[PDB]
């Protein structure tokens, strides 16, 4: 079949990434999932005269599965890939009360790639203790992880749904890289049911899938002064700091009536009642608190940025805004699993959460400030990652001393 | 030259070839010139060409004779290739093998072939005396020395030349490093002389010759400062100079043997030489070696004294990695499989005022990207911290950390948890509410306290800063209290020091505040806004 061409942005090179070192048994698990795509003609191996390169891992299940880092060949790319061809992200998804992922990924291996395009797919195995080069290939056909690949499919796929479109006009269905996210308000009950139709009707024609959120809860969450029946000193010195901190995203809290309740330089545990012109402070303020910011709106030309903060037995909490103090979503992510999970393995859910919330709601990704070291991060993200994309991070330096200012 | 397929190659986007000047040179030079292109274009590397050929590159001669070819103008405008290997292998992974053998190719780049549509781009020009009869005009057909495609190309090409012999010889293990070939086996001597001459003979059909045994080299191996005997590794000898006077250079070559022998020699120690490049522009200044410096180095030489050897790996047994800490954010450790051989040793020191379990979590991470590297796996942990130590860190520390599978040693020093902070407000303890400041412009300062039972202080200060004297403040309320206080400060700064739990400090105040923090019994930190008028800290800003 053509192949659509596909151009870099005037002036971009090729992504030049370097390929991170692997255990011995990821390194094995890569060289048979190549060896049979080299099989299939999925990809083929290269010469030197190719420069280009794109880390590559393995993840999970019992299967290997191959994850292609592609996020320098996207910037370089597909920014013209969401001009050109570009996927428009639904405002009524957000709403349903039920959102099924589907993978949808195995769909691209069919199609075959523009043939001036492939040099830029290079990826290399990675040889142990730098024994061997490495072994180097490219991709043939629509890779996976790359965010022109759904963009070229795009045509197919509206093709492939519409019979389903018409037959249920109430369902919404997103495409975001390798997955269809789908929404209905049906009893979960039906809506599993109407997703193995869906599952059904893709699978009679030819895309084979290998097989729930609920964005209703999904908001800001709101802020917790403490309830207590007794207040001291240092409730009062909590409490303050607190409220002062607040006034930053909710201006038109007040203080001076809380301030003078503790005039004299008092011991640390001393007891102080409210006074009335004290507690009318603590009242108006737990009101102005539970209703939602003002001036907060989305901006389509800014960039998500996620912070993530670590709580404590297995809470962490986080927030999603673009400019400091305009919160767009915040939430509290925790982990049960009964001393089953450390710390990685929790942040690593925590952003693979965070990420599937950024899609549904905005149709694009944020930036994780993520509180880890480096090269712990670079070294045991891929034990728990899940999914088929890979959002961009960095790491956070200072910590916060804001910790239970959001507990 | 050889049947090989060509590379296929490309100028930079948008450029053409060098076009560039011939300067005329002497006359005993461009005589045994031609002596070199006549009995190179009889090989087939070069060829005299006409005059359709608009490009050209300098050339030159120097100590019999020999060519060189000043590429630096064409390596700017070919097209990039892949990296050739950064890294090399390290000997501490090596697997032992019954009998290793090197072989070394010569000619290796005149011996492949020049992808045909780009010779034109290598042309050159031998200049006729006094610049009158025409140059003698020429190009290559092979992989000239110096161009910026030749490492990459060679190395594929032997790549691919090695394939059919790797094929029926699954048995044998060849390595590739520029140049060379290291070939080993698990063979009978006998059977493996009779590899490596077929070895010889398949890379002599396509081209490349290589030694006999008249000159295959032999144990011990001197390779890229390493000493490789037949069951046992080590760095090739260090010398570590005795001079009077040290240069900023000579300190810079100091340093480097010194962190080249620490893969093996363990508790080399590089803290205090490197202290000294700290504040370093020039090159030449001389600099005094400071006390503790000198103490350094001498107790480097004392390692250095006898030598020590590191084992191969074996994949069958265990990676085991013990971990020691020396004491000025300075670390050590060993990595092996068996009690009195290691696979290799080095350090970890931390730069930027962290505490220990801080550092030996770094320390871990350091070996874990490491053993990945040079193994594949990752090591199993010996190290000198109570489970109880960790888990209490760990949990508390605003940081996500991986702890890999460890078991405590026993050996002092120990890793622990000098002192804790309160988690709450303590009871029957005097509560102190402290600040400070000072003056940018004068440095001049003061700090104080006033506690809830009616004491007050403040002290004066020179040559201060605000940050300075809000911890002098704590330091005062630390000195001025029983064994239990509340400490109320307005510095979020302040806070943050202490909350980071630190047992040392490149500042001697904060190393005083840590002992005092280690006398008490019960010391809470709490936190109010500035200049809020919360009350008990109101009353200490006005005294200050
Ligand atoms: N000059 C040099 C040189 C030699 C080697 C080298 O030898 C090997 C080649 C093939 C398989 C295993 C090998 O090493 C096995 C470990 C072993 O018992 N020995 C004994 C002396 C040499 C190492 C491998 C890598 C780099 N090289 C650099």
């Amino acid at each position: 079949i053509e192949t659509v061409p596909v151009k870099l942005k005037p002036g971009m090179d090729g992504p030049k990434v370097k390929q991170w070192p692997l255990t011995e048994e990821k390194i094995k698990a890569l060289v048979e999932i190549c060896t049979e795509m080299e099989k299939e003609g999925k990809i083929s191996k290269i010469g030197p005269e190719n420069p280009y390169n794109t880390p590559v891992f393995a993840i999970k299940s019992t299967k290997w599965r191959k994850l292609v880092d592609f996020r320098e060949l996207n910037k370089r790319t597909q920014d013209f890939w969401e001009v050109q061809l570009g996927i428009p992200h639904p405002a009524g998804l957000k709403k349903k009360k039920s959102v099924t992922v589907l993978d949808v990924g195995d769909a691209y291996f069919s199609v075959p790639l523009d043939e001036d395009f492939r040099k830029y797919t290079a990826f290399t195995i990675p040889s142990i203790n730098n024994e061997t080069p490495g072994i180097r290939y490219q991709y043939n056909v629509l890779p996976q992880g790359w965010k022109g690949s759904p963009a070229i499919f795009q045509s197919s796929m509206t093709k492939i749904l519409e019979p389903f479109k018409k037959q249920n006009p109430d369902i919404v269905i997103y495409q975001y890289m390798d997955d269809l996210y789908v929404g209905s308000d049906l009893e979960i009950g039906q809506h599993r049911t109407k997703i193995e139709e869906l599952r059904q009707h893709l699978l009679r024609w030819g895309l084979t899938t290998p097989d729930e959120l609920h964005p209703d809860k999904w908001t800001v969450q709101p802020i917790v002064l403490p309830e207590k029946d007794s207040w001291t000193v240092n409730d009062i010195q909590k409490l303050v700091g607190k409220l002062n901190w607040a006034s930053q995203i909710y201006p038109g809290i007040k203080v001076r009536q809380l301030s003078k309740l503790l005039r004299g330089t008092k011991a640390l545990t001393e007891v102080i009642p409210l006074t009335e012109e004290a507690e009318l402070e603590l009242a108006e303020n737990r009101e102005i608190l539970k209703e939602p910011v003002h001036g907060v709106y989305y901006d389509p030309s800014k960039d998500l940025i996620a912070e993530i903060q670590k709580q404590g037995q297995g809470q962490w909490t986080y927030q999603i805004y673009q400019e400091p103090f305009k919160n767009l979503k915040t939430g509290k992510y925790a982990r049960m699993r009964g001393a089953h999970t450390n710390d990685v393995k929790q942040l690593t859910e925590a952003v693979q959460k965070i990420t599937t919330e950024s899609i549904v709601i905005w149709g694009k990704t944020p930036k994780f400030k993520l509180p880890i070291q480096k090269e712990t991060w670079e070294t045991w993200w891929t034990e728990y990652w899940q999914a088929t994309w890979i959002p961009e991070w960095e790491f956070v330096n200072t910590p916060p001393l804001v910790k239970l200012w959001y507990q | 030259i050889s049947p090989i397929e060509t590379v296929p190659v490309k100028l930079k986007p948008g450029m053409d070839g060098p076009k560039v000047k011939q300067w005329p040179l002497t006359e005993e030079k461009i005589k045994a010139l031609v002596e070199i292109c006549t009995e190179m274009e009889k090989e087939g590397k070069i060829s005299k060409i006409g005059p359709e050929n608009p490009y050209n590159t300098p050339v030159f001669a120097i100590k019999k004779w020999r060519k060189l070819v000043d590429f630096r103008e064409l390596n700017k405008r070919t097209q990039d290739f892949w990296e050739v290997q950064l890294g090399i292998p390290h000997p501490a992974g090596l697997k032992k093998k019954k009998s290793v053998t090197v072989l070394d190719v010569g000619d290796a780049y005149f011996s492949v072939p020049l992808d045909e549509d780009f010779r034109k781009y290598t042309a050159f020009t031998i200049p006729s005396i006094n610049n009158e009869t025409p140059g003698i005009r020429y190009q290559y057909n092979v992989l000239p020395q110096g161009w910026k495609g030749s490492p990459a190309i060679f190395q594929s090409s032997m790549t691919k030349i090695l394939e059919p012999f790797a094929a029926q010889n699954p048995d044998i293990v060849i390595y590739q490093y520029m140049d060379d070939l290291y070939v080993g086996s698990d063979l009978e001597i006998g059977q493996h002389r009779t590899k490596i001459e077929e070895l010889r003979q398949h890379l002599l059909r396509w081209g490349l010759t290589t030694p006999d045994k008249k000159h295959q080299k032999e144990p011990p191996f001197l390779w890229m400062g390493y000493e490789l005997h037949p069951d046992k590794w080590t760095v090739q000898p260090i010398v570590l100079p005795e001079k009077d006077s040290w240069t900023v250079n000579d300190i810079q070559k100091l340093v480097g043997k010194l962190n080249w022998a620490s893969q093996i020699y363990p508790g080399i120690k590089v803290r205090q030489l490197s202290k000294l490049l700290r504040g370093t522009k020039a090159l030449t200044e001389v600099i005094p070696l400071t006390e503790e410096a000198e103490l350094e180095l001498a107790e480097n030489r004392e390692i250095l004294k006898e030598p020590v050897h590191g084992v191969y790996y074996d994949p069958s047994k265990d990676l085991i990695a013990e971990i020691q800490k020396q004491g000025q954010g300075q670390w050590t450790y060993q990595i092996y499989q068996e009690p009195f051989k290691n696979l290799k040793t080095g350090k970890y020191a931390r730069m930027r005022h962290t505490n220990d379990v801080k550092q030996l979590t770094e320390a871990v991470q350091k070996i874990t990207t490491e053993s990945i590297v040079i193994w594949g796996k990752t090591p199993k942990f010996k190290l000198p911290i109570q489970k109880e130590t960790w888990e209490t860190w760990w949990t508390e520390y605003w940081q996500a950390t991986w702890i890999p599978e460890w078991e405590f040693v026993n050996t002092p020093p120990l890793v622990k948890l000098w002192y804790q902070l309160e988690k709450e407000p303590i009871v029957g303890a005097e509560t102190f509410y402290v600040d400070g400041a000072a003056n940018r412009e004068t440095k001049l300062g003061k700090a104080g306290y006033v506690t809830n039972k009616g004491r007050q202080k403040v002290v004066p200060l020179t040559n201060t800063t605000n940050q300075k004297t809000e911890l002098q403040a704590i330091y005062l309320a630390l000195q001025d209290s029983g064994l239990e206080v509340n400490i109320v400060t307005d510095s979020q700064y302040a806070l943050g020091i202490i909350q980071a739990q630190p047992d040392k400090s490149e500042s001697e105040l904060v190393n005083q505040i840590i002992e005092q923090l280690i006398k008490k019994e019960k010391v809470y930190l709490a936190w109010v806004p500035a200049h809020k008028g919360i009350g008990g800290n109101e009353q200490v800003d006005k005294l200050v």
